């Protein structure tokens, strides 16, 4: 994400969260 | 220490104050009215300014920012700039403080959107009051004496919720003892007490997700701010987020959050206690001087009241005289004579009833709007609630709309043991309670109007109106004006009100497109381009618009306090006399409330006319509206 | 803030790193620049020792004054807190550093060699986290801040032979 930000300034960020969605079975 | 990028946000802000001479004029108010009000006695008004946010982003995007965002850095060298501005000004021989309006951006929230990422910063939280902890004075400093010495030493107090900064925590014990160890005796009134009062803001039910669990977040008012507002208002809370407390880091789950204080803006919405006041301005004050002059001021503005409802121009008179009320009298002995007059409506179906009552709960500065049964006799009047927290009272509706109107529609569904209750607040204008070891009597100077309609569905002219209104006789005579309407199949009238009805559905708001849906407004009103309005749907007298009315309203019931005369006594006694004893089947029973209504409806009358004393043109109108009301004579 | 507060100060110490870039670039007074010939002769080996002639500033000063452009008083705030000028002077020196034009012939100081071959790890280093970067595909100046920040490169602290000394102004100039 830092790399892109930077890369994409041209014309700090927080730790980001992960969210996982599966299609697994459930228990 | 001092430091110096706190020195430079005060220059920054006193430059900010000197370009915007409007605040330091504010100063120069308060301190004059302080001043004043000191020589007059050999009410203070409090240290406190109100800063346009959006002056400031003009002035300074970077010190808007900064307030916006990081408050605790920001705010006390605003506020100093402020104290140092005021001692300069005051050359005439306690730190002012901040206040805050404007448009806060992302940061104007509700309890349910105030989450962690906006902590330590300025927001604008808005919602119900539901809480309000009783006003508990903070020890700030204590003065001591010490008699061997006689000396007197004194010691500063702090907490956390009293500084935006987190100044170092220092313990705060009490000086029992001087330094030489002689005893200590504690001087009250000379310690310094300031007031604190923790209130707990809840998500407003108009904008609250239905049917589930509400959110509510704490705010601490201190000194000015307290006793600002009262359970079951709607407020506009603007104030630091402040995050307390160790967070359970420290070995003893969350960190406990509230926001400071810093501005309280009692929101009015419609049946809320708030009332809704408005500013007059001198070119207000001077319209309703000059259209106060005109012989039809009393046709025009009730006009006015229902342009949409076709005719009932009686009613609408009536409503006027309502909004306007009379003048309460108190006497020596204790006595108390109303001064409010009650309307109730009782008519065929679709009749515009509810559409009245609408529209007074829409216009009035503090009206209450309750169905049949939905507030039942403990809804109505008060009760105790019994809290656990003890045997606490709550103000019902007719309580919380003191110096109002109470918009009660569907009055026949009405549970007898209902209206039970409702007479004392109709007649005597009076709560009392008597109840559970409670004794007490709430004030409920309240102006009831209601609609009804008849038990046969339809007012049925064979039969006698004591079967159709089937309501107590003493009901009926608490009632001033008891109107009975009726859906009378007649080709003209039936006509007009279906052009009438076609001109209000082909309306299209000035800023809106033919299809376009119109958006809802939900016109939170705080409480603190021409007079008429061009729109008609019924043509050609000339229309005011409804703020304008609310204006005029305001302006007559606070400036002027009309007088009998005994021109108007005269004629108001010849009319009751001929009313008792001529028989002519009236509606109402006909009793000395008639006589009072009579008065009542002088004195209104004399308000709108802005008269200084009741003239017999207003004892004219009066008659004429109750013969109306009664045996249905128009002239 | 509270526990550190600040103070103003008259010197202002990225306007005193510009003047002393300027003045390191076009002095002439001592054909081409002396403290550029200086540079040179230390990339290519020869001089380890920069010795800054505070006389050289205060004439740089005359002069910028003299035609009318405000130069801040570089002697004065140099003479004043001596140390801090000291890696203000090697940091802009480090930055106007030009390139050899002998290489090693095998007779060099082992500094020497140890310095180049740091020198061209770090630019090695540099140059492949730049085309990993670039090879990602996700201005060639904002490439250049990622890779300098995302790399660890030996510090300028460690790539620099020559040594700093200053020179006190002339009494009888003075
Ligand atoms: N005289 C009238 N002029 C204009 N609209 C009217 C009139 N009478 C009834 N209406 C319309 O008919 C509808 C019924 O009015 P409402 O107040 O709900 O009747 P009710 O007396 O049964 O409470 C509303 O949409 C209202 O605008
Ligand atoms: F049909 Be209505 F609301 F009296
Ligand atoms: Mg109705």
């Amino acid at each position: 994400a830092k790399r892109i930000s930077i890369l994409s300034r041209a014309q700090s960020l927080p730790t980001f969260q992960l969210i996982l969605n599966s299609n697994a079975n459930q228990i | 220490a001092p430091d110096a990028v706190f020195g430079d946000r005060v220059r920054r802000f006193q430059e900010f104050l000197d370009t915007f001479t409007s605040y330091r004029d504010s100063v120069r108010s308060i301190q004059v009215y302080n001043s004043n009000n000191a020589a007059n006695y050999n009410n203070i008004l409090p240290h406190r300014i109100i800063i346009s946010l959006d002056d400031l982003r003009e002035f300074d995007r970077s010190f808007w920012s900064g307030i916006l965002v990081e408050p605790a850095y920001f705010i006390p060298p605003a506020e100093k700039a402020l104290t140092d501005l005021a001692d300069s000004m005051d050359d005439v021989p306690h730190p002012w403080k901040l206040s805050f309006k404007g448009s806060f951006g992302a940061h104007a929230l509700s309890p349910r959107t105030l989450t962690a990422q906006h902590l330590n910063k300025l927001v604008s939280v808005e919602g119900i009051v539901t809480k309000t902890s009783l006003v508990r004075p903070k020890l700030i400093r204590s003065v001591h004496y010490a008699a061997k010495t006689g000396r007197f030493h004194y010691r500063d107090y702090t907490d956390a919720t009293t500084t935006l900064t987190t100044r170092i925590p220092t313990p705060a014990i009490y000086p029992t003892e001087d330094t030489e160890g002689n005893k200590l005796t504690t001087e009250y009134g000379y310690s310094t007490f300031i007031d604190h009062q923790r209130i707990t803001v809840q998500e407003m039910p108009e904008m609250a997700p239905a049917g589930q669990l509400p959110r509510s977040i704490d705010v601490i008012l201190d000194d000015d701010l307290v006793d600002k507002t009262k359970p079951g208002d709607r407020v506009n809370v603007v104030g630091v987020f402040k995050s307390l407390g160790a967070g359970g880091m420290n070995q003893s789950i969350g960190f406990k959050t509230l926001i400071l204080g810093n501005t309280v803006y009692p929101l009015h919405a419609r049946s809320t206690g708030v009332a809704a006041r408005q500013m007059l301005t001198d070119f207000d004050i001077r319209n309703i001087n000059k259209l106060s002059k005109k012989k039809d001021i009393f046709d025009i503005l009730s006009q006015s009241l229902a342009p949409s409802i076709y005719g009932h121009d009686h009613i609408k008179k009536a409503i006027l005289l309502m909004l306007m009320g009379g003048v309460e009298k108190n006497l020596e002995n204790g006595s108390h004579l109303r001064g409010d007059i009650n309307i109730l409506m009782v008519g065929d179906p679709s009749t515009a009833k509810s559409q009245l009552l609408r529209f007074v709960l829409n216009t009035a500065s503090l009206a209450i709007a309750t169905t049949g049964r939905g507030s039942s006799g403990v809804g109505l009047t008060a009760a105790v609630t019994t809290d656990r927290e003890e045997r606490r009272l709550e103000a019902g509706a007719m309580v919380l709309a003191d110096r109002g109107v109470v918009c009660i529609d569907e009055f026949d569904k009405m549970t007898d043991v209902d209206r039970v209750a409702i007479h004392e607040v109709m007649e005597q204008q009076t709560v009392t309670i008597a109840k559970a070891g409670i004794h007490t009597t709430l004030n409920a100077r309240c102006s009831v109007i209601a609609a009804a309609n008849p038990v046969f569905g339809q007012y049925d002219v064979n039969r006698d109106p004591h079967q159709n209104i089937a309501l107590p006789d003493s009901l009926l005579s608490r009632f001033d004006l008891l109107f009975v309407v009726t859906d009378d199949i007649n080709e003209i009238r039936d006509r007009s009100i279906s052009e009438h009805v076609l001109r209000t559905h082909r309306y299209l708001p000035p800023g809106y497109l033919e299809g376009e849906p119109v958006r809802e407004r939900l016109n939170l009103s705080l409480a603190v381009d021409h007079v008429f309005e061009k729109f008609n749907p019924l043509l050609i007298p000339k229309l005011v618009t409804i703020p304008f009315l609310r204006k005029y309203v305001q302006y007559a019931k606070e400036r002027v306090i009309p007088q009998l005369t005994q021109e108007a006594i005269n004629v108001i006694v010849k009319n009751y006399t001929d009313l008792r004893n001529d028989d002519n089947t009236k509606k109402s029973p006909i009793t000395a409330r008639t006589l009072e209504t009579l008065i009542r409806l002088a004195t209104a009358h004399a308000k709108v006319r802005l008269s200084k004393t009741v003239n017999k043109v207003d004892a004219k109108v009066a008659a004429n509206l109750l013969r109306f009301a009664l045996l249905g004579e128009d002239i | 803030s509270a526990a550190l507060p600040s103070i103003q100060l008259p010197v202002d110490y990225n306007n005193l790193f510009n003047e002393i870039t300027d003045f390191l670039v076009t002095f002439k007074q001592d054909k081409g620049p002396k403290y550029m010939a200086m540079l040179q002769k230390v990339a290519n080996r020869e001089l380890n020792s920069v010795i800054i002639d505070l006389d050289d500033i205060l004439q740089y000063q005359n002069e910028k004054f003299l035609q009318g452009t405000q130069a801040d008083d570089l002697v004065s705030a140099i003479q004043q807190n001596a140390n801090h000028f000291t890696e203000l002077f090697c940091r802009a020196i480090d930055n106007n550093m030009p390139l050899p034009t002998k290489e090693i012939d095998y007779k060099d100081d082992v500094l020497d060699v140890i310095l180049n071959q740091r020198r061209l790890r770090n630019e090695r280093m540099l140059s492949d986290r730049t085309n990993e970067i670039r090879s990602e595909n996700l201005m060639n100046d904002a490439l250049r801040e990622v890779v300098e920040d995302e790399t660890e490169l030996f510090p300028p602290n460690l790539t620099r032979r020559y040594f700093l000394y200053f020179k006190p102004l002339s009494q009888n100039c003075a």
